């Protein structure tokens, strides 16, 4: 009962300008 | 008028190429020591994905250090899972290592990964 | 076993590399194009360009921190392609597409060259 | 006479294994 997920949410921090 | 072309798979192609460079040991500029194991990598990619590395290499006193020694409580397999994730976008999890992955992600300050681990645990 | 593929991860990483470049953080090479200097990350240049890949894999040139391009190369054209490398966005005018194409040809960015080639037809 | 294109073909060379 394994799975593979494609997920489009943010994955990592954003480095500021 | 003006014109623009957005290459939608460009970022993914760059990341693949950065991984290829890592696998061949080309332009790697730091070794991460995790107890008895060593992981060669690019500072820029580590910074891009991890709060801890970002802080470490934003520090003037530690910018040009080429060896980073992690806390000895960190397990190497968990760090490797997250290193692979940084360079591939792929986070591999088993039920037997998700606490180790989660714990490592918390230490590295990768909060979005920490939260994904949280949600997996709720779906056990 | 389980696997999660984060589909905007690469795009987020690239944005963060561009943010680092805009703040001059861990930039490790200066590209000289006539009178202009461009600071960048060797790793991003190698990833996007056949020529930089060749330059920075060369044992004699790996540890150099300034690269002088051919003096025929346009600074505006190089800038357009450098922006593209770090953003995925190629900004074109009809006035500079030939310069961009020419610069792309010189940098051995063949997929970019061929994209310009298709537009010139249309 | 002006356009924005989203293109999903490969953008750059592939560095070999
Ligand atoms: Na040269």
């Amino acid at each position: 009962p394994g799975g593979f997920l494609c997920w489009d949410g943010r994955s990592i921090h954003e480095i500021p300008r | 008028p003006d014109s623009q072309i957005q290459f939608t798979r460009h970022a993914s192609d760059v990341l693949l190429n950065l991984n290829r460079l890592r696998s061949r040991d080309i332009l790697t500029d730091v070794v991460i020591v995790v107890s008895r194991e060593q992981f060669r990598a690019h500072k820029t990619v580590l910074m891009a994905c991890s709060g801890l590395f970002y802080s470490i290499f934003t520090d003037q006193l530690k910018r040009n250090l080429s060896v980073i020694n992690l806390d000895p409580e960190i397990n190497p397999e968990g760090f490797n899972i997250l290193l692979d994730f940084m360079y591939t976008s792929r986070l591999n999890l088993r039920e037997g290592n998700i606490m180790a992955v989660m714990a490592t992600a918390m230490y590295l300050q990768m909060e979005h990964v920490v939260d994904t681990c949280r949600k997996f645990i709720k779906a056990s």
